[PDB]
């Protein structure tokens, strides 16, 4: 190619090394795209149930109930809101 | 599942020489503290639900839940048995 | 562009790490299914 | 030049050569050294504080001497901030009041309880 | 079997990891295409997600497994794509896809392309983890790992010494901010007992201002580091030692903006911490001024443009201190589009020249030679100069206006500081345009015989980014800068809302002077540089020294090393030698050894003469008997007197 | 069957293997992997729903000395585990085979003596965690000194002799004042056992004294400022197993000693003298980090980092909070994964190839030794505490609890997040950076043995960095037993 | 691997047979450091003894039962094969491979396999699987953390105090339990603090 220079061949890295372009890469590229696609599908199908919209899950009546019970606990324990002590 | 439900012992009713009772009381005090923590966590979850559903209204609809959380946080937490096992408050 | 000597895809590290990772995954899924069918997991 | 730290270590050298340090960053780059990157020859003697005076050390600057540099940096900063204070006395008045809101400053919607209005109550109306 | 969010998060992870495992098997060719194509698929997911959210605006979540549920501390690996997140994703995903396509033609001839492309996707995946995470902890993960990835990218040429040192500077400013960030995390969790945005923002209106002040000061100090404001902008100009695409993606559009994202997300807290808002504003005005001054008087190209980035970041921080979050958010989106384009055009310039120089003083008149690179750079410069209809006008003038439209009285000065930053913007932009395209040549001849426009891989990204910097502002100003938009529903304190006053109080003088001056000084300095060039070439010794101040970054680069770093290394060696190897060996092995050397040599040199061992030991009996009779006599009458007698005896025996 | 017949079978097989093939390291590696499995089985059979001590066995009783005691009068050494002890046990069985395997080919004189000494140190450390009385702890705390001295003096580097006297004299000094405190406990309480020692409430004025002798020791073992000067030398001149064993386990013994001797007893002295501890730990952090910035020897730098992370861990465990305990422990675990990897890289890779540890020679490994570069950077970013690694999760939690107890000291100690990065990256940049050193010729990339080791030590820390919650099933009692709060 | 593959005469001949050779660290260098310095029949002689190193010359039932004077011969005459094999493996950068049919082994370059280390069979098949067992066990003991037990006990104490919730629909009891938890206290910490009450 353009601008090249020698390099040791015994040097082995998980990455290419120097100007790595083996004469089989179409097959290995096929294997890698297949694994990557299968992984992406497995992940999306697995994470589907663990999704939810921020809203729409919890009814407001439940929120009103919970806030009522909050007031009940607060007054049983005789507590006052922020700033009232003035 | 076979959910165990052990027995509740206290340090004020035992003599400290019968080690089994002391271990029972230690485990009891710690288990109840963990239960207080779980109650706090449920409050936290409901608060986040009130915020995520309300939005700009959270200032009102989540008020008591938020004050309840901020009152529970300093008290509902692990604080250990040794400070009651080695201190009688009646003196 | 120039070519380099051929290199296999399924080098041993791929086989080891992929098989172990995916085997632990398969075990997790199987035990979750066993728990769905019974009251406990298999390793339990 | 031997700096403070490098001549406070005079009593301790014993037999070691008391070299006069010179950072490599200022050495002539066009000369052929054995180690061309660090600008060091093979059997070149090393100063006791060579870790400060090699190329991996922090960079020196040869334009401004550092005292004048500190004068210039702090003088720029002080000019800026003093102008930004002085120019607060030469400010025009606002052409309109802040907005104001209907329900008593929205103390209810800001999380009030009829007694904390000072803390949560927005502008009057 | 569809999940926008799952696919957004896994596909970049695939493109980062698969090359690292499989690169020797796949070759740099297929790796460049696979990472490019996967990050293309991701960008389409985000544009379509952006459409859907505009239709509905109920964000999706993704609640994964637990990292730590110990005691009053639940941290899950939660994820979410909200309004602010989807805007940061639009900048990240679009810019990263363009760069993955531009860095094919730029990085051909480079042997190590695989590791380069793996790192680009690594940074992309980790910023995606930053903007998405529904808790401060998932943010800190992305904060650290992008600084890690920045170290590797800036160090991509591991032989080049200066690249390594710039990498160390960048990652050590990162940790100088991250330390305070952890201090803020420790405080957030002491106070609220949690780390997630939902609880903290549903409560922050109840907790003591001193606590939020401590929190936000620390988080801001972290944002000051990453966003490269005046105190810690050292690393940014040094970060240009890496390849250009890295400058296009990280230090232009994305990595620096992580601090603005943190502040925008913590805006629901910042509204109750006026002190930090005031500091953020004034630090930002310092940045936006110092950067422009440092840019007008610089000769490197990438340096100038990175300093322009420092200025726009300072103007975003200004807006945040004026409590107009949506405006700085919008300027982020624009600032990505009209700055990554500049860095790409800078690369096509630099490669058209033979020796890959970065000095405008040796560029000259490539206009006829490089027209396409020219039209693209001038588009971005005008989108930087707030020309009408371009994104920069909408994104920038409105901040210059809210400076006047704020309810605070003392913010009026910041209008002028921003305005001087603006006329400086048109200065240094037109300087690059004249020095690079319009001027007389200043290289040799062969440079002009071999200048040539660069391949398709370089142009097409500049084409698309040019379309975005032309149209995105008018297409999205109804979402962000609109009147009652509700898209980014940050709970503004009503007292601080001034957008109505900003748009109405503002007069003609204070709505025209920026635009007028941006045209006029721009054309003027062109006229001076082309007809009266003496004005910039006086050779006065008092002007040239001021040029020397504004070169070398307001000598701060020399303040930092000498007074902080060098007086840290010396103090460190003062410790290591004088303490760790000095007094603490003296109160230990060395001193005890010398102490015992003497004491043993004085103990045994006691029965001195071997000439007659008998009379000596006999005299020793007599001394001991007499000494004990007299010692007991003294200690009968008083015992606090015999003690020194025994100290001195021990001296006599052991000295 | 006969117990004696089974071990006679083992000893016979060992004698025949020794006689045919004149080496033991295969049998020791087999025994090490066997111990790992048997400990795993104990974990399978360990109930997490009990704060009590399980698998109790007593030794050296009056009635049955060479066996086990089932008597109603216990006068011997006790043993047994809670979940705390099991954690470090899993760390120790996990490391011992690797500490042997990091020295599989470079020891060539009197090899069998070396592998004996390594296994004896590793087994003695293992049994120290099972200890359930002050005296059994002490006699297994001090039993590593003769072996460490011998190991270092024979198989050590140039300055082995000075290092061997230093590990002995310093540790013996601190241990002896520990013996005084234990002896005062033993003549007062007339019992030493880690079962019911928290019931006995000594007077405060006596806790103030016993504490000083326990803490003098723990200052000398952990170490802590100003008794931090033995560790760099003993690591610098030790053989590779000596460094891995030390940093991974022996420094963790000081933390186990605090939690098991010093907190459940002496509670009131802890809550009174904690601020002095915060002074000492803070000085340890910053000064050792700054001392690291100006060192020249590779192995010494890793050593100084070990002092710093232990000093953070002391901030957390001595903080009177749950998160402090769970962080300080996780620091000890992740540290015992990361530091051995670095000592392997700088002591059994580079020193094996080129036989020198000075940074000035080393530069440009990335060109010819790339895989070693990748491992250096990963371990360097795990050492400093990059998240998704246990050395961050433990840093954060300990600094949560240190901030709670004293906010100022717990926040001024957050600069460790920076200083660790400084003294580690100033080095990593040199090694992976630049053009290949002219002084060094080329040698092979990392071999599969060393790649095995580093990949284990990284997978383990990545796991606990990704889901630390797995370790809670053993520790959910321990985070609350040692909290003195009314 | 084999059981009773020992042979006395072969070892007792091989002793002097190796003694007739020069020392291992000097055979392949010839005191100058050149592989070609050795002769050819010498080279094949060395390579053929060295291939013998990785050959089954003893078995388990032979090491457990035979005497010391024979095992000592095996030890001291096998150490020599070890040394020769490995010195030649380093210096020549070849291994000795006898092909299938011809009974003549010589040094060869092929090294892409057929070479294993003595530490592999132990570790990869006894250590690593045990570590994986440890991981599986930590994961499936994490199910026994107190957080889940405590959640389960809180729900049960609520259902005990307030049985009525059980007849309500099966995807509402969660919110009802939440309401009842937020209402009051189902902990008994103040019931264990008895003397604290004055
Ligand atoms: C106290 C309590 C303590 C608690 C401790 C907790 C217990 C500890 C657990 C320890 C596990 C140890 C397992 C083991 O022994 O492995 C040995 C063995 C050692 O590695 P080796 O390959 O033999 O080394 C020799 C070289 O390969 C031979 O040399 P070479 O020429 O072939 O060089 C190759 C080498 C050279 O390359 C390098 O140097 C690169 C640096 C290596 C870094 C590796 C760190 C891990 C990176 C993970 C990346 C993921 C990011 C996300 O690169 C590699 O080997 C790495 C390959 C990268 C992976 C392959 C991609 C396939 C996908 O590894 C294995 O056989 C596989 C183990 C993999 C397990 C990972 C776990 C994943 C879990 C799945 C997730 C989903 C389910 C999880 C829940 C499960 C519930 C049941
Ligand atoms: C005196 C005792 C101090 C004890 C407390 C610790 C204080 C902070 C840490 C300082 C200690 C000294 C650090 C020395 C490390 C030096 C390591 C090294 O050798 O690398 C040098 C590197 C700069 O590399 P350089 O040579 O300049 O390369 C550029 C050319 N391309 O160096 C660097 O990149 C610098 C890394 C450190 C960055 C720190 C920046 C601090 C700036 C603060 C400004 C004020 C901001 C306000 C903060 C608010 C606080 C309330
Ligand atoms: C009722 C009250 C009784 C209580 C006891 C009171 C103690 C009184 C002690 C006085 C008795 C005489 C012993 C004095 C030590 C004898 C040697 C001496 O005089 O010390 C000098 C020694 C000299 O060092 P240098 O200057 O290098 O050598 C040239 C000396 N012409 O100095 C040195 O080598 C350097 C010293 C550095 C500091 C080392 C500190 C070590 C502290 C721990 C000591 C533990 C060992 C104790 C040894 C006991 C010996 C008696
Ligand atoms: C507590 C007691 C401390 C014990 C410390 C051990 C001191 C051993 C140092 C001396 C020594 O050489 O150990 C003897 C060892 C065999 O030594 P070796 O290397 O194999 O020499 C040839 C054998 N005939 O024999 C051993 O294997 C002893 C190992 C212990
Ligand atoms: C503090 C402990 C300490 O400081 O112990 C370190 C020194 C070690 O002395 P050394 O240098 O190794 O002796 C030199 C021996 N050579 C030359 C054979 C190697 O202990 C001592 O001198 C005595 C301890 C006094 C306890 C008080
Ligand atoms: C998060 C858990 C870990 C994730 C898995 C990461 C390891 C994958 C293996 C990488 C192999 C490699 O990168 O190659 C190693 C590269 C080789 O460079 P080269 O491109 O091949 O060209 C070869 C040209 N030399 C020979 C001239 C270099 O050495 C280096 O230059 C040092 C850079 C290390 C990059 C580290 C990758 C990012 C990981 C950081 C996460 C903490």
């Amino acid at each position: 190619g353009g601008g090249r220079y020698p390099f040791p061949k015994d040097v082995i890295s998980m990455t290419g090394g120097w100007w790595a372009n083996p004469s089989n890469w179409k097959l290995n590229g096929l294997f890698a795209t297949g694994i990557a696609v299968g992984l992406a599908l497995w992940v999306s199908t697995a994470t589907l149930p663990y999704t939810r919209r921020r809203e729409g899950i919890t009814s407001e009546s439940d929120i009103s109930k919970w806030n009522a019970a909050a007031g009940v606990w607060r007054e049983r324990h005789g507590k006052i809101s922020t700033g009232e002590a003035a | 599942s076979e959910h165990q439900r052990p027995e509740l012992v206290s340090f004020d009713d035992i003599n400290y020489n019968d080690h089994k009772k002391v271990r029972e009381a230690q485990e009891s005090y710690t288990r109840e503290q963990f239960i207080r923590l779980e109650a706090l966590k449920t409050v936290r979850k409901a608060l986040e639900k009130c915020y995520e559903e309300s939005g700009p209204n959270h200032f009102e609809d989540c008020k008591n839940l938020a004050e309840q959380y901020l009152d529970m946080l300093p008290t509902h937490r692990l604080q250990g048995y040794l400070g009651y096992q080695r201190n009688d408050p009646s003196k | 562009p120039e070519l380099t000597p051929a290199v296999p895809f399924f080098q041993p590290y791929v086989l080891k790490w992929a098989g172990v990772s995916l085997g632990l995954v398969a075990f997790y899924q199987f035990n979750s299914s066993y728990e769905a069918k019974n009251g406990h997991t298999w390793v339990e | 030049i031997r700096a403070s730290f490098d001549k406070a270590e005079e009593p301790m050298l014993g037999d070691y050569p008391d070299i006069d340090p010179f950072p490599a960053q200022l050495k002539n780059p066009y000369k052929k050294y054995d180690d061309q990157q660090d600008r060091r020859n093979l059997e070149e003697p090393l100063s006791v504080n060579d870790d400060l005076y090699d190329m991996w050390s922090p960079d020196r600057f040869t334009h401004f001497k550092n005292q004048d540099a500190l004068k210039y940096f702090i003088g720029f900063l002080t000019i800026f901030f003093g102008a930004s204070y002085v120019a607060t006395y030469f400010v025009p008045e606002k052409a309109a009041i802040p907005r104001e809101f209907p329900y008593e400053g929205l103390w209810k919607e800001s999380g009030g309880t009829e007694k904390s209005k000072a803390f949560f109550g927005q502008r009057s109306e | 079997m569809y999940n926008a969010i799952s696919l957004i998060i896994i596909l970049p992870c695939i493109s980062w990891l698969f090359p690292l495992f499989f690169g020797r098997q796949l070759g740099y060719v297929f790796v460049t295409r696979m990472t490019s194509t996967l990050i293309i698929i991701t960008t389409l997911i985000t544009y379509y997600y952006f459409y859907q959210l505009l239709g509905n605006n109920n964000p999706i979540n993704l609640e994964l497994f637990n990292y730590l549920n110990i005691d009053y501390l639940d941290i899950n690996y939660n994820f979410e794509i909200d309004a602010l997140t989807i805007t940061m994703l639009l900048a990240i995903t679009t810019i990263s896809s363009m760069v993955h396509i531009y860095s094919i033609g730029y990085m051909e001839t480079d042997p190590h392309q695989v590791r380069f492309f793996s790192l680009l996707s690594m940074f992309t995946f980790w910023m995606i983890i930053l903007v998405t995470g529904s808790n401060y902890f998932v943010l800190f993960v992305g904060w650290e790992f992008i600084g890690v990835t920045s170290y590797l990218l800036i160090s991509f040429w591991v032989t080049r010494l200066q690249a390594m040192k710039s990498a160390l500077s960048a990652v050590l400013m990162n940790r100088f901010g991250d330390a305070f960030f952890v201090l803020g995390l420790c405080v957030i969790a002491y106070v609220f007992g949690t780390l997630n945005y939902s609880t903290i923002f549903a409560t922050a209106y109840l907790i003591n201002t001193d606590l939020l002040v401590l929190i936000m000061l620390a988080l801001f100090i972290a944002a000051m580091a990453k966003s490269a404001q005046f105190g810690l902008h050292n690393w940014l100009t040094l970060a240009m030692e890496g390849p250009t695409p890295v400058s296009s993606l990280l230090h232009a559009a994305t990595l620096v903006t992580a601090g603005i994202y943190l502040l925008l997300r913590s805006a629901n807290i910042l509204e109750y911490t006026p002190t930090v808002l005031f500091i953020i504003l004034w630090i930002g005005a310092l940045t936006t001024l110092s950067a422009g001054l440092i840019a007008i008087c610089s000769n490197d190209l990438k340096r100038i443009i990175a300093l322009s980035t420092m200025s726009q970041l300072g103007m975003m921080t200004i807006a945040i201190g004026l409590s107009a979050y949506n405006l700085a958010l919008f300027h982020l989106l624009g600032h990505a589009f009209f700055k990554a384009l500049l860095f790409m055009s800078a690369g096509s310039i630099i490669h058209s020249i033979l020796n890959e120089s970065q000095d405008i003083r040796t560029y000259g008149g490539l206009l006829s030679y490089l027209p396409y690179t020219y039209i693209c750079i001038t588009i971005a410069s005008l989108s930087l100069m707030a020309m009408p209809g371009l994104t920069g006008y909408y994104t920038k003038d409105i901040i210059i206006e809210s400076t006047y439209g704020s309810y605070s009285i003392s913010n009026y000065v910041v209008y002028w500081i921003a305005y001087l930053s603006a006329v400086l913007t048109c200065v240094y932009s037109m300087k690059i345009l004249y020095l690079t395209f319009y001027s007389n040549p200043n290289n040799n001849t062969i440079t002009y015989y071999n200048a040539h426009e660069s391949n398709i891989y370089i142009t097409l990204p500049m084409f698309i980014l040019a379309i975005f910097a032309m149209f995105a502002g008018w297409i999205l100003k109804d979402i962000y800068l609109g009147v009652g938009t509700d898209f980014v529903g940050t709970h503004i304190l009503p007292n601080n809302f001034s957008y109505f006053d900003t748009e109405f109080s503002i007069t003609q003088f204070y709505k025209l002077l920026p635009l007028i001056s941006a045209i006029l000084v721009s054309i003027l300095i062109v006229v001076l540089n082309e007809f009266f060039a003496i004005v910039f070439n006086l050779n006065n010794k008092y002007i040239n020294t001021v040029y020397s101040i504004f070169n070398q970054k307001l000598v701060s680069d020399q303040i930092l090393n000498h007074f902080i770093i060098f007086k840290g290394l010396v103090t460190s060696g003062n410790i290591a030698h004088h303490v760790d190897k000095g007094s603490l060996y003296r109160l230990g092995p060395v001193g005890i050894n010398r102490l015992l050397n003497k004491a043993s040599y004085n103990v045994i040199n006691l029965s001195s003469n071997t000439r007659s061992s008998l009379s000596m030991n006999s005299m020793l009996i007599l001394i001991t008997i007499v000494s004990l009779l007299l010692l007991v006599l003294v200690m009968n009458v008083n015992f606090i007197i015999v003690i020194p007698v025994l100290i001195s005896i021990l001296y006599i025996l052991f000295s | 069957m006969f117990l004696t017949s089974i071990l006679l079978s083992s000893l016979y097989l060992f004698n025949r293997i020794l006689a045919w093939q004149g080496n033991v390291k295969h049998f020791y590696l087999f025994a090490s992997n066997l111990l790992l499995l048997f400990i795993v089985v104990l974990y399978i059979n360990f109930n997490t729903f009990s704060n009590s001590f399980q698998f109790n066995f007593e030794l050296f009783n009056s009635l049955n000395p060479f066996g086990l005691s089932n008597s109603d009068i216990s006068n011997g050494l006790l043993f047994g585990i809670d979940g705390l002890s099991l954690t470090f046990i899993l760390l120790t069985v996990l490391l011992i085979p690797l500490t042997l395997l990091g020295n599989w080919y470079n020891i060539n004189f009197n090899s069998n003596l070396y592998y004996t000494l390594v296994l004896a140190i590793g087994l003695v450390i293992l049994l120290n965690f099972w200890a359930l009385d002050y005296i059994s702890f002490y006699i297994l705390f001090e039993a590593t000194l003769p072996l460490l001295f011998i190991l270092i003096h024979i198989y050590g580097s140039s300055d082995s002799e000075r290092a061997s006297f230093y590990v002995l004299m310093f540790t013996l000094s601190g241990s002896l004042f520990m013996l005084l405190s234990i002896v005062v406990i033993s003549i007062v309480l007339n019992t030493t056992n880690f079962i019911n020692h928290n019931l006995f409430v000594l007077s405060l004025d006596l806790q103030t004294i016993i504490w000083l002798g326990l803490f003098i020791a723990i200052m000398v073992k952990t170490p802590l400022f100003p008794i931090h000067v033995w560790l760099p030398v003993v690591h610098s001149e030790s053989p590779l197993a000596g460094s891995m064993i030390l940093a991974g386990l022996i420094l963790k013994l000081a933390l186990y000693a605090i939690l098991r001797l010093l907190l459940p007893l002496l509670c009131e002295a802890q809550i009174l003298y904690t601020p002095m501890i915060y002074i000492i730990s803070l000085l340890t952090i910053i000064l050792t980090s700054l001392a690291t910035l100006r060192q020249i020897d590779l192995k010494v730098i890793i050593a100084y980092s070990s002092i710093s992370h232990m000093g953070i861990a002391i901030l957390g465990v001595c903080s009177n909070t749950s998160l402090g305990i769970y962080g300080s422990i996780v620091l000890g675990v992740a540290h015992g994964f990361v530091s051995p990897a670095l000592f392997l890289i700088v002591g059994g890779i580079l020193y094996d190839r080129y036989h020198i540890r000075i940074v000035n020679y080393y530069k440009g490994l990335t060109t010819y030794m790339p895989q070693l570069a990748t491992y250096i950077i990963i371990l360097s970013f795990a050492n400093i505490g990059t998240p998704l690694t246990g050395n961050f999760t433990g840093e954060f939690l300990s600094l949560q609890g240190g901030f709670i107890r004293n906010p100022i000291i717990g926040g001024i100690s957050c600069i460790s997040v920076l200083l660790a990065a400084i003294y580690q990256l100033k080095l990593t940049n040199k090694l992976t950076g630049g053009i290949s050193s002219i002084y060094m010729h080329r040698t092979n990339d990392v071999t599969i043995r060393e790649k095995f080791i580093m990949n284990i030590l990284i997978i383990s820390t990545l796991i606990i960095g990704i889901c630390p919650q797995i370790m809670y099933n053993l520790l959910y009692w321990t985070v609350n037993n040692y909290i003195y709060i009314i | 691997f084999a059981l009773r593959a020992y042979n006395e005469e072969k070892e007792l001949a091989l002793k002097q047979r190796l003694s007739q050779l020069p020392p291992p660290g000097k055979a392949f260098v010839t005191a100058e450091g050149e592989p070609r310095p050795a002769k050819e029949a010498e080279l094949a002689e060395l390579a053929e003894i060295a291939a013998l190193y990785k050959t089954d010359r003893v078995g388990i039932l032979d090491i457990l039962l035979l005497g010391n004077k024979h095992a000592r011969l095996y030890r001291d005459n096998t150490a020599l094969l070890k040394d020769y094999y490995y010195n030649g493996r380093r210096i020549l950068d070849k291994i000795p491979v006898k092909d299938k049919q011809t009974g003549k082994v010589t040094w060869e370059i092929k090294r892409e396999g057929a070479e294993k280390e003595d530490w592999v069979n132990q570790m990869y098949f006894l250590y690593a699987p045990s570590l994986i067992l440890l991981l599986i066990v930590m994961v499936y003991k994490s199910r026994e953390d107190i957080t889940f037990w405590a959640k389960k006990e809180l729900d049960q104490r609520v259902l005990d105090k307030h049985p009525e919730i059980n007849d309500a629909p099966e995807n509402e009891r969660d919110a009802l339990i939440v309401e009842r938890i937020i209402a009051g206290d189902y902990d008994k910490l103040a019931s264990l603090q008895k003397k604290a009450t004055p």
